[PDB]
RNA sequence: AAUAUUUAUGU
RNA sequence: AUUCUGUGAUACCUAGGGGACGGGUAAAGGCGAAGGCAAUCUUUUAUGUAAAAACUGACGUCGAAGGACGAAGGCAAAGGGAACAAAAAGGAUUAGAUACCCCAGUAGUCUUUGCAGACAAUUAUGAAUGCCAUAGGUUAGAUUUUUAAUUUAGUCUAUAAA
């Protein structure tokens, strides 16, 4: 989809660095049993993102 | 500055597809977890025994023409969001 | 959809027939006598009322004809205008 | 005064109309032999 | 519970009535031939008219204005008797199994494509 | 520079016709007839006017004399051109009392236009410096944009889903970078109002350093983004966190041109009984009776469904004339779809009398006959 | 108590003859209320704006909706002209597309609609059947 | 490329679909593929009823599969299908346009919507 | 059905039910007006004998003018009347 | 509305 | 009339097998050098069209011959064979009837591999370039105050100068 790695991985990165999970803007209200919890699940919704992208922008799985 | 024009649109698409894999299948364990819960005999309102009898027929015109001339009806708000959201996913660019 | 066509170029514009053919309205009467007679018979009682339908008809006068339509006269006028043009 | 006099020439022809509509059902139904 | 059937072939050169029973079996299967219309006779109007009459006055013969409380009307083939036999079933003879027809349909055999039918005649 | 014969072309009668203003929009999923068409919501062409010195000759001041059968004979001369040469070499013109008398009917009831508000009734007038305004600056906020009426951008819910698409891609994609420019200009005051004090006790408007920690803090609160981006668009506001915002926004001015009044908050001073408690009543059609839901009646043209309460249960074709009862105009509003929606409300006894007693037609007079 | 009825039997009659669905701010003269505009000349219910564009759809992408393609096809399970469907020459060579590419793959009859939408429509306790004969 | 596939397998036993979806998914995902979506239809008629291995069927169990594998893997995978004597037939369809736009949104099968691209 | 499965047939798209609205004798209008729309007894009789491709072509060139023409012909028919009301 | 027997010759 | 049918036909059904055909959509519509190309999924293939920029920098047009492609019919080999149908044969019509019409029917039409190269293979008009005034439709795009008007490349009617 005239697509090269450099923005492939560049938009990889906007896109998580946009959904990343904020952080409440004060520290003494928030508690780490949510704010991990969020961490832990976008990083594993981020791993599982890169996988199936990877594949889905193979050449290799391409047409003439 | 053109082609870096038609790059962000190009990047646009890969931060849609990004979003959109939460609900892809990329492991096994994912797939079996899917089958198992979703192709159960039990499904259908089980009674019926078929996704018409759940959900009565699928969208024909007749049903997608009366969503903008017989009703205009409170879905507006329910809709709008969808929208106003749509709006600001483009020029924001950040996928609210 | 598309739109209706600019006529050519003809010769001269106008309907073969202005006045509408109206059927010999007893031709009708008489079609439903001749059900009447197959159904049943040729000499039986449920046809009387039927049958005198019919007398009734070719008793009655001929109705006058109609005005003639000007229809032609109008086309005529607003050919040129209306198609490409005349020929011939 | 105006939509009278051209409402009533609309009862009449709907009265008309309507006169014809009924006629033509009873000609369409069969009747022509009477047990 | 499916109805009787009142199949009605019609083409250019004869028609042919069939009474079927719910299961699609023939209990009346008549032509117009069958009435003594020969060769040529078996095309008219009339000819039709006769047939569909004999077969309504058959089936009073074996009870069946009585016995079929639900029938179905088929059509096939554009011919003289396609409207001949509906006016026998829409007049006097047809007054009692009128109000026992549930549907009507037509059953006009075409192809989509299908084989290639004969050449064009050259009748001048 | 301009000729002299172009300075006078330029501020000619016939120059300063119009242009045909597009009809009003309806329900473009679903059907409609093909050939016959009745009379439009609002007039759409210009009606024109000649002296009776000239309509005798057919001169109406366009490119040639009009017809004295089909323009002749009625007391209001009144003409619409829909072209002033067609290809018919003709003016293909037609009659347009149906539009120009029917303004002279609705402002012969003498009642404002008002400004909907959902179902204590209040009215507000359309003409106040408060509402009508559409000059606005950048210090307009989201309170002062709920009171203007002239919005440059779509109503998203009104948008079918294929204009919606092309909206993005036509309106909204191409001004991304200039949005971005617009919060810079709004964090330039966020760095200043922590100088709110700082001189009690703006920078230039680029910074990229900012412009993404701004953003990137509003996905946690939609609504203050959505409130921030209409303002660029200029979109008439949707959720009520108030303006009618339910049905859309008027595609055109709320008064539309029919009558300019601003209150209905006066007394008609009768010659012999003095002031009236209400207004004088008006005749009514009855169109589409209940017993295709709903009651019709035709009040001086306009169609609006009968009032709140007989002829206009049933249909009877033997009242002569057509079932015609008498009624007050309440209030009159004009819709997001351009129309003329009136509020009717059924009207009182002793006023159809006393408005008969004038007209003539009152059998029993209330003056001097009345005993009691 | 049936002279009620005899007197309505002749106003829906009437009200059939109202060939006009009246709505709030349509202007009405006095000349919609001849014969002549009430006839309802008009020859066509056409369909207006191309639905297809207005729905931003792509009808080659959406084979499977079996009521989609059961509504731009007659009873008999023919493709409608463009005259009825009131689309684009360009439009109307997607759907028609459309409803080829369903038949020939197999998920939707030929000669008339699906008939899990058969069920739905009136005629579903008529709606031939196939005994088993034997 | 973006395909997306309809079997249509015998009704009665639902292990069958199990067995064979995961056959088929299996198939995709070692191969190095992406499967999107899997809705799971039920049993209603058929078009008509047709004859397929020595029976005659009235109704299928449908089931949607939309994957983006290569075309290796997707003439695999319908080959699968068609030599597998549970499948009363498929029915399978390249989605989109090629272009990477239209590509990104399509997402679940939908019954009650369309496929707006 | 659950008990008895429906007749997928080509019949089964050309039937039409009688219901309390609709007669027998209705049912049979709104069939001859169906079947007249989908052109059946065209098709049947464009089946009889073959039409080769060349023929077929130049076949339907000549019914699609005269339609074109009778479709433009009508329009300035009643363009025609149109003019006439306004007094051209 | 889709009908269809046969008609050679003339310094 | 020949012919089919009591060895149960036609007609109405059920269950299997087998071949080629391509209904609607469909239009003055589109696509290829032409011949020609119309059900459907997947795979595969060279031009052409619109708008913007960028790039190469005359690299272009025509083109004897050679080579390639070339409809239907036909030859050759191996398959297929429902339907249609030269031939051959039979029944009618007719003064006679090889014929036009009819009951039937073999090559052949279809698949694969070659030969063959002739067509009203036509726009009765070789290809290409520059240039000349308008109008009404229509096909695929583009632009716009996308309602309706401009605009590029095609096609088709009716005209001006000629
Ligand atoms: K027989
Ligand atoms: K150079
Ligand atoms: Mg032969
Ligand atoms: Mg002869
Ligand atoms: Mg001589
Ligand atoms: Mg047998
Ligand atoms: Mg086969
Ligand atoms: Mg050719
Ligand atoms: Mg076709
Ligand atoms: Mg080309
Ligand atoms: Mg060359
Ligand atoms: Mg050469
Ligand atoms: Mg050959
Ligand atoms: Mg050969
Ligand atoms: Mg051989
Ligand atoms: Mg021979
Ligand atoms: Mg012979
Ligand atoms: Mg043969
Ligand atoms: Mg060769
Ligand atoms: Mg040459
Ligand atoms: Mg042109
Ligand atoms: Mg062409
Ligand atoms: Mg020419």
């Amino acid at each position: 989809y005239l697509l090269n790695k450099d923005e492939f991985d560049s938009a990889i990165q906007y896109a998580e660095h946009i959904l990343k999970p904020i952080k409440a803007e004060d520290r003494l209200t928030a508690d780490p049993e949510k704010e991990d919890e969020e961490a832990r699940e976008h990083a594993a919704r981020h791993a599982k993102a890169v996988a199936a992208l990877e594949r889905i922008a193979k050449l290799e799985h391409g047409g003439a | 500055e053109k082609e870096a024009m038609k790059s962000e649109a190009r990047r646009d698409a890969v931060v849609q597809l990004y979003v959109a894999s939460k609900n892809f299948i990329v492991d096994e364990k994912e797939l079996e977890e899917h089958v198992n819960k979703h192709f159960t005999e039990k499904i259908h309102n089980a009674s019926g025994r078929s996704i018409w009898d759940s959900q009565k027929n699928p969208i024909s015109m007749r049903e997608l023409r009366n969503e903008f001339s017989g009703f205009n009806t409170t879905s507006a708000a329910v809709k709008t969001t969808v929208r106003q959201k749509n709006v600001a996913e483009e020029l924001t660019g950040g996928k609210l | 959809p598309n739109k209706p066509i600019r006529l050519p170029p003809l010769k001269q514009l106008r309907v073969r027939q202005a006045n509408k053919a109206e059927e010999n309205p007893c031709i009708a009467v008489m079609s439903s006598v001749l059900a009447c007679w197959a159904s049943a018979g040729y000499n039986s009682a449920g046809c009387a009322t039927v049958e005198n339908a019919l007398r009734a008809c070719m008793d009655a006068p001929k109705p006058a004809p109609k005005p003639n339509n000007t229809i032609n006269y109008h086309l005529s006028r607003f050919q040129e205008r209306l198609t490409q043009g005349k020929s011939k | 005064e105006l939509e009278n006099k051209t409402y009533e020439s609309w009862k009449k022809w709907a009265t008309t109309e309507i006169a014809r509509q009924e006629s033509a059902r009873a000609s369409m139904y069969t009747n022509v032999v009477d047990n | 519970d499916e109805p009787y059937h009142f199949h009605i072939y019609s083409h250019k050169h004869n028609t042919h009535i069939t009474v079927t029973k719910p299961n699609r079996d023939a209990l009346i299967s008549l032509s117009c031939g069958n009435l003594g219309f020969k060769k040529s006779n078996r095309k008219h109007y009339d000819s039709a008219y006769q047939l569909g009459a004999y077969v309504v006055d058959k089936m009073h013969q074996m009870n069946l204005h009585n016995k079929i409380k639900k029938m179905e009307v088929v059509l096939r083939g554009f011919g003289p008797g396609r409207e001949a036999v509906i006016k026998v079933l829409l007049g006097n003879e047809g007054r009692m199994l009128r109000s026992s027809i549930v549907r009507v349909s037509d059953a006009t055999r075409l192809k989509f494509g299908g084989t290639r039918s004969k050449k064009p005649r050259r009748l001048g | 520079g301009v000729s002299p014969g172009g300075a006078l072309l330029r501020t000619s009668r016939m120059f300063s016709l119009p242009p045909v203003i597009p009809p009003p929009p309806g329900n473009k999923l679903q059907m409609i007839s093909e050939r016959a068409s009745a009379t439009e919501a609002y007039p759409t062409h210009q009606v024109l006017t000649t002296f009776e010195s000239s309509r005798s000759r057919g001169d109406w001041g366009l490119k040639r004399p009009l017809p004295l059968k089909s323009t002749t004979g009625t007391t209001y001369p009144m003409v619409k051109v829909k072209e002033m040469d067609s290809l018919e070499q003709i003016t293909d013109f037609t009659s347009g009392t149906q539009h120009g008398l029917t303004l002279k009917k609705f402002q012969a009831l003498n009642i404002p236009i008002s400004t909907p508000s959902e179902i204590r009734p209040v009215q507000r007038s359309v003409f106040e410096a408060d509402t009508d305004v559409t000059a606005f600056s950048p210090d307009e906020q989201i309170q002062e944009a709920e009171k203007r009426w002239k919005f440059s951008g779509p109503w998203l819910a009104g948008m079918t889903p294929g204009e919606f698409k092309e909206y993005l891609a036509k309106t909204v994609r191409p001004k991304r970078a200039e949005f971005r420019k617009f919060i810079q200009k709004k964090i330039a005051a966020q760095k200043t109002e922590a100088a709110n004090r700082e001189l009690q006790e703006k920078p230039e408007s680029i910074t990229d350093d900012e412009v993404t920690e701004y953003l990137r803090r509003l996905r946690n609160d939609n609504q203050v983004l959505y409130d921030l981006v209409g303002q660029f668009l200029d979109l008439a506001p949707l959720k009520p966190p108030s303006p009618y915002g339910g049905r859309g926004p008027p595609i055109t001015h709320p008064s539309a041109g029919i009558s300019y009044l601003r209150t209905a908050a006066y007394l008609n001073n009768h010659p012999i009984y003095g002031p009236q408690k209400s207004h004088p009543p008006v005749q009514a059609r009855v169109l589409k009776p209940r017993r295709g839901n709903d009651a019709k009646i035709g009040v001086a043209g306009f169609v609006a469904d009968g009032p709140l309460g007989s002829v206009m249960d049933k249909f009877d074709p033997s009242i002569e004339g057509g079932a015609k009862l008498w009624v007050n105009v309440d209030k009159a509003t004009v819709d997001s779809t351009g129309r003329v929606q009136l509020t009717v409300s059924d009207a009182k006894a002793t006023d159809v009398l006393i408005a008969k007693e004038l007209i003539g037609d009152a059998r029993e007079p209330i003056f001097g006959s009345a005993p009691k | 108590v049936q002279e009620l009825l005899q007197s309505e039997v002749t106003s829906n009659n009437y009200m059939r003859m109202m060939r006009r669905r009246w709505n709030n701010g349509d202007v009405y003269a006095p000349r919609d209320l001849s014969p002549y505009e009430m006839k309802g000349r008009n020859g066509g219910w056409v369909e207006a704006a191309d639905v297809v564009d207005e729905l931003g759809f792509s009808p080659l992408d959406n084979y499977r909706n079996f009521s989609l393609i059961s509504d731009y096809i007659t009873p008999f399970g023919r493709i409608r002209h463009s005259k009825e469907t009131g689309l684009k020459p360009v439009n109307q060579r997607k759907i028609a597309k459309m409803v080829r590419r369903a038949i020939g793959l197999g998920i939707h009859p030929s000669v008339h609609k699906h008939p899990e939408i058969l069920k739905n429509s009136n005629g579903r306790h008529l709606l031939p059947l196939v005994v088993p004969k034997g | 490329m973006l395909y997306e596939t309809i079997g249509i397998v015998r009704p009665g036993n639902i292990a069958e679909v199990k067995e064979l979806v995961l056959t088929a998914g299996k198939l995709i995902l070692n191969q190095g593929g992406v499967i999107r979506d899997i809705k799971n239809w039920g049993t209603f008629l058929l078009p008509r009823p047709i004859s397929t291995n020595q029976q005659r069927h009235n109704r299928g169990h449908y089931f949607v599969m939309r994957y983006d594998a290569s075309i290796a893997t997707h003439e695999e995978v319908r080959r699968t299908m068609k030599a597998d004597p549970r499948v009363i037939r498929t029915a399978n369809v390249k989605l989109g346009d090629g272009k990477l736009e239209t590509l990104s949104r399509f997402g679940a099968i939908p019954w009650r919507s369309l496929e707006e691209a | 059905q659950q008990e008895l499965n429906i007749r997928l047939r080509p019949s089964t798209g050309r039937t039409f039910y009688v219901s309390g609205h609709q007669d027998f004798a209705g049912a049979l209008k709104l069939l001859h007006r169906t079947v007249a729309a989908n052109k059946v007894k065209k098709d049947v009789r464009l089946q009889r004998f073959h039409e080769r491709p060349a023929l077929k072509r130049k076949r339907n060139l000549r019914e699609r003018w005269r339609a074109r023409f009778k479709e433009g012909f009508k329009a300035a028919v009643n363009r025609t009347f149109e003019l006439k009301n306004q007094g051209w």
